[PDB]
DNA sequence: TCGTGCTGAGTGATATCTGCTTTGGGTGGGTGGGTGGGTTGAGGCAAT
DNA sequence: GCAGATATCACTCAGCACGA
């Protein structure tokens, strides 16, 4: 009676509103297309069923258990009625695959959170929105079972129930297979034309910045089903939408004596909205075709990255082309020539070696910042481990595994232990992890591009003593550094009130919004000042000393690059572009090698970092071959690298 | 138990393969002379390659006779069509031809006399699965031949641990992953044969689940008509085994997403596929993935959740001489011709080991390779050391906590000295 | 000399019933699951 | 739905005394 009611109710609903109507055809005719599978779902905005109907929004918000389920069956009708299959399978009309819902728009009250859910908001659809803490494995449920009886010839079926999968609770089926028909013929299950969903539990956790002072994260479990299964990760911000609801006898029942403990209570999700690489555009290439045609287009990338910061340009540059890489080679024997380069930062305090990092961080694919001080989370190089009781052994891997073809941006490595150091020398030099602990045997790639800084021993650098003295690591793990940086902190008073005063501007910026300086606290899911950036006295700063050439007095607005685009100039470049070594080039690597070797302890390594940044410069130059000028400026950076 | 109608017929696809069984030629029909040799006790495995099924499909529809798409049938549903191959080779079975000898087979006088017993008893049988002696595989469908005939192949496409979801569940899928752990082979009951100590007659017992429960009380008609409550014994001298495996198989580096960790899937072996999945290994399996319904009270508290298992059908395996073989220890180094010749003959590690009366002289060619930095010497030594078939690069400090030689550690968990 | 109808007695099969957990611990596992629970401290030995 | 421990009821058999 009512049931009907509301589902003609719905089935108007629909009828009024043709944009679900196009969106089941559109995804049924996808569907039968490609016969990668859209899930049977629509999603509906609460806004738009409030100005249809206030008593069915009402409804929905505060009796889910009796308003849902005849919404979902009204879609599936439509769905049906729509639906032109010429010639179904076995596997399709023994399905059991109705159209689930989900819900967007606006909620008014019910819009809470994980520590705000209290006994007042049970059997009422909620938002929650947290950090996902646990994910369960996703398992299969069992909803519909399908045999046969070869005697009469005829398929039976039978349907299961359980409590987190319906609303509307029903009394529960025993997950035992019917073995005899009623008339008593024996009966054979027919595994693939059941129906199997998936099943997970997650757990929310309240976001640390809401939590009350002195007080922990509460958390509060969630149940996803079928398509709904692998969509969030431990750590990541959602907003899942569900009917709360209370489960189990609670202590009830008289088998139970603890008589104070209270019922189990979790959500029913119904959608979770979630809280690396960009498509280059056809014009996106041209553009980035453009810059590289003209002829300054090198200094232009090495100063926009970090432009805040004054001087070490030298070091922007390096790091610049260390993120570009050079071609890796490998040769028919097995053997792996190294194509990645390697920065060391060594200098006194205070010289925004945390600020390079940080900018390296964000403008690189790829970056891990786990500092070499007792690297607590995850650790520097793979190690295996075990439970305490049940002793689990499994392979959690390390920062150095987890940035294959990628960069990690190390931190304080001065403060490394023997163990660090013994697996760092042997990840760099193998650029592999073989594993042989605990009957565990495996290898592990770790091709990676590796960044550190290291502050001396004594709190600063003495020039009197060579770098490999005001660090203390062996010989054996600053050589596998390809270029070492020794930065100073020289103290001039211009430089001085230019620090001091772009210090001092964030200070007095303020959050805009409140009374300035007072006590201070996505919409969907779904989904030329573009390339430059335009000149910025406070953020920029140095960056126009740099086009000055060190020349305060100088006025020369210099054109900087916008991050989000730097990002897709090194993403283009490092995926289009592999250069060859030409012979003129190669003439002036030989004789700037012999130089350096024999003329004012150089060591042969230093050959391959001249191969090395010549192809990563061509790199940047978008030339398929290396030519005399990426070779000269390699050389000239390198040679500033050995000698100040 | 209310009925669906469903679109398929196993009359006609049983008729199909017995047609299938009688007239394929890839020499007489490949499977008649596969089921000759299985009689004469030669063959213990029969594969339906079902490339083959497709090729007769083609071949019946060109001919303008066509007929139900029976791959399609066999992947959507497989642990049902193994039955219907085996009951077609059972019917279509030949009478040997080979003497065989007939002496130590105990389901064989057990048999006679249960044939003379019975005539005897009503002139005045067996399960079909006890007599089988060979097992159905199945090889999936290969690429080539899909592409060849215009259809697309769902059972060989290689999936990872992470895309076996339920919805492939009684299907013919492949998985592509690593073992990281194998079971000893042990003895799964198939029937179990008891004796009664008053009638003298067997009872067969058929068992396909996890568990099982035994007889006690005769069922023979001579403890029927009697009423005598002659108790049955097991006897395992006549029951049918077969060799059983249980392994894991892990997804690889390359199919994990970023942020999550490798999941594992169960495979049991059964038959003769034993023993052909090892430990550290790469392999194509392809099986019926099934489920494993619980047995008694588990079954009411365990709820809907299914425990699911991988029955493998197939695996396939990811597998001046002197100056001349000196020169190349490293092609890409340069220099150290005669350093290169000493690493060869340490390669060759050339020694005839003499044993006499207890001496033993050691027959291995150390050499170390001094200087300075610079010289190509961890280069060489990782060349050198990958061209062997066996070899391990460590620093001197060791292969992680221990120490090259060896070191004794307590134990984290068991607190025992290993 | 003896044959048979009535009786008390005792098993056999079958009706209801309780129970379907149970349990602390890693040679029971983690695809059995945390609403079924597990919260040391001294002494010996390898590494160094 | 399933196995095990337990108690209930109904049916049939060997002895007994009398009458043939
Ligand atoms: N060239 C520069 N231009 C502007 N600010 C700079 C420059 N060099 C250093 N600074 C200032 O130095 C301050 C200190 O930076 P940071 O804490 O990262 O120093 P650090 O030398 O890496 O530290 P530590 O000695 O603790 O390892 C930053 O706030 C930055 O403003
Ligand atoms: N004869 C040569 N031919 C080719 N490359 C050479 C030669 N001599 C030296 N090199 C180069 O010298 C560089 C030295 O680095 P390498 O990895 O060999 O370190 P190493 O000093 O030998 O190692 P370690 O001292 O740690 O044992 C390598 O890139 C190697 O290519
Ligand atoms: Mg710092
Ligand atoms: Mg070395
Ligand atoms: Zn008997």
């Amino acid at each position: 009676a009512v049931f009907g009611d509301r589902v003609r109710r719905f089935q108007e609903f629909l009828d009024t509103f043709t944009s679900y109507r196009d969106s089941v055809r559109s995804i049924q005719v996808y569907n039968s297309n490609n016969a990668n599978i859209l899930p049977h779902r629509i999603i509906i905005s609460l806004d738009d069923l409030r100005e249809f109907d206030r008593s069915f929004w009402s409804g929905i918000l505060v009796e889910p258990a009796y308003f849902i389920p005849p919404a979902e069956k009204a879609l599936t009708d439509l769905a049906d009625s729509m639906d032109d299959v010429p010639h179904p399978n076995a596997s399709a009309v023994s399905s059991r695959h109705p159209w689930k819902l989900s819900f967007k728009g606006s909620f008014g009250a019910h819009a809470l959170s994980p520590r705000t859910l209290t006994a007042q908001h049970l059997n009422k659809l909620v938002s929650v929105e947290g950090i996902v803490t646990k994910t369960s494995l996703v398992r299969p449920k069992l909803i519909r079972s399908v045999h046969y009886a070869a005697k009469t010839g005829r398929f039976h079926y039978r349907d299961y129930t359980d409590a987190t999968t319906t609303l509307t609770t029903r009394i529960p089926t025993p997950a035992i297979y019917p073995t005899e028909d009623t008339e008593g013929n024996k009966l054979t299950t027919e595994y693939g034309y059941s129906t199997f969903i998936d099943h997970q539990r997650i757990t929310v956790q309240e976001m640390p910045e809401m939590a009350p002072a002195g007080q922990l994260p509460r958390s509060i479990d969630v149940i996803l089903d079928d398509d709904l299964v692998d969509k969030t990760k431990p750590g990541d911000r959602v907003n899942v939408v569900g009917v709360f609801k209370s489960l189990g006898a609670g202590g009830m029942n008289q088998s139970n004596s603890n008589t104070l403990i209270g019922f189990k209570t979790l959500i029913l999700g119904n959608t979770v909205y979630p809280l690396a690489r960009q498509m280059l555009t056809d014009f996106d290439i041209r553009n980035i075709n453009k810059l590289s045609k003209k002829k300054d287009i090198f200094d232009i990338l090495s100063q926009s990255l970090a432009p805040s910061i004054y001087g070490h340009d030298h070091i922007k540059k390096a790091i610049l082309l260390m993120l570009m890489g050079g071609v890796e080679k490998n040769l028919e024997n097995g053997s792996h020539l190294r194509g990645d380069i390697n920065i060391l930062m060594v200098g006194d305090p205070s010289t925004a070696k945390s600020q390079l990092l940080r900018f390296v961080l964000n403008t690189a694919s790829l970056a891990i910042a786990t500092t070499g001080r007792g690297s607590s989370g995850v650790g520097l190089t793979a190690a295996v481990t075990t439970d305490r009781e049940t002793g689990e052994r499994r392979l959690e891997a390390g920062a150095m595994v987890l940035a294959d073809r990628g960069v990690v941006c190390i931190d304080e490595f001065d403060k490394m232990t023997d163990v660090d150091r013994v697996a760092i020398h042997e990840v760099m030099e193998q650029q592999t992890v073989t594993i042989a602990k605990a009957g565990i045997h495996t290898t592990l790639n770790a091709r990676c591009s590796v960044i550190a800084a290291a502050n001396p021993v004594f709190g600063q650098y003495d020039v009197n003593r060579d770098p490999h003295q005001n660090i203390a690591l062996p010989d054996s793990l600053l050589s596998r550094f390809d270029l070492l940086f020794v930065v100073t902190d020289d103290i001039n008073e211009i430089r001085d009130r230019s620090i001091s005063e772009h210090v001092l501007r964030t200070h007095r910026y303020l959050p805009p919004g409140y009374l300035e300086g007072e006590p201070v606290r996505s919409l969907a899911v779904g989904e030329e000042d573009h390339v430059f950036e335009k000149f910025n006295p406070l953020l920029q700063a140095g960056a126009k000393l740099a086009k000055n050439k060190g020349n305060y007095n100088g006025t020369e607005i210099p054109k900087l690059v916008t991050i989000p685009f730097l990002r897709k100039y090194v993403q283009y470049a490092k995926e289009r572009v592999i250069p060859q070594l030409t012979q003129e080039a190669i003439n002036v690597i030989v004789k700037n090698y012999t130089d350096l070797r024999n003329d004012d302890p150089i060591t042969a390594r230093t050959l391959e970092t001249l191969i090395r940044l010549a192809t990563a410069h061509a790199k940047v130059r978008l030339s398929k071959t290396v030519n005399k000028v990426d070779a000269k400026v390699a050389a000239n950076l390198l040679r500033f690298a050995l000698l100040g | 138990l209310p009925s669906i109608q469903l679109p398929v017929d196993y009359n006609n696809l049983f008729n199909e393969i017995t047609d299938f069984l009688v007239t394929f030629k890839q020499k007489g029909p490949k499977y008649m002379a596969m089921l000759q040799k299985v009689a004469n006790r030669e063959l213990n495995s029969v594969i339906i390659d079902l490339d083959d099924i497709l090729q007769y499909q083609n071949e019946k529809f060109l001919q303008g006779t066509q007929a139900d798409d029976l791959v399609s049938a066999i992947q959507q549903n497989a642990n049902h069509f193994t039955e219907l191959f085996c009951r077609a080779i059972d019917n279509n079975m030949p009478l040997p031809t080979k003497e065989i000898d007939y002496k130590d087979d105990v389901l064989d006088v057990i048999l006679n006399q249960r044939r003379l017993r019975n005539e005897r008893m009503l002139s005045d049988l067996f399960p079909p699965n006890l007599t089988r002696r060979y097992f159905l595989y199945f090889k999936p469908l290969s690429q080539n031949c899909a592409r060849r005939y215009r259809k697309k192949a769902i059972s060989s496409k290689p999936l990872s641990v992470r895309q076996i979801k339920g919805d492939f569940l009684g299907q013919l899928i492949t998985v592509r992953g690593i073992i990281t752990r194998v079971s000893d082979v042990k003895p799964a009951v198939e029937v179990i044969a008891y004796t009664c100590d008053q009638c003298g007659y067997e009872v067969f017992q058929e068992v396909n689940s996890r568990t099982f429960t035994p007889l006690s009380e005769c069922t023979s008609e001579e403890c029927s008509q009697n009423q005598t409550k002659g108790q049955l014994f097991m006897s395992t001298r006549a029951s049918k085994f077969s060799a059983f495996q249980e392994c894991k198989i892990q997804e690889l580096s390359q199919q994990v997403p970023v942020g999550h960790i490798p999941r594992s899937l169960n495979i049991h072996v059964n038959g003769t596929l034993v023993r052909s999945l090892s430990p550290g290994d790469i392999v194509d399996v392809t099986g019926i993935f099934l489920p494993a319904p619980y047995t008694g009270f588990k079954a009411l508290k365990a709820g809907l959740l299914t425990e699911t298992y991988l029955e493998a059908q197939f695996v396939r395996q990811h597998k001046d001489v002197y100056n001349r073989l000196a020169k190349s220890i490293a092609p890409e180094i340069y220099g150290n011709l005669d350093v290169k010749k000493a690493l060869l003959l340490l390669l060759v590690g050339g020694v005839d080991k003499r044993v006499g009366d207890g001496m033993k002289i050691r027959g291995d060619i150390n050499v170390c390779l001094m200087g300075d930095p610079g010289v190509a010497k961890s280069q060489l030594l990782k060349a050198i050391c990958k061209i062997s078939p066996r070899g391990v690069y460590t620093t001197g400090k060791g292969s992680s906590g221990v120490g090259l030689t060896a070191a004794v550690m307590k134990d984290p968990v068991t607190d025992e000295m290993i």
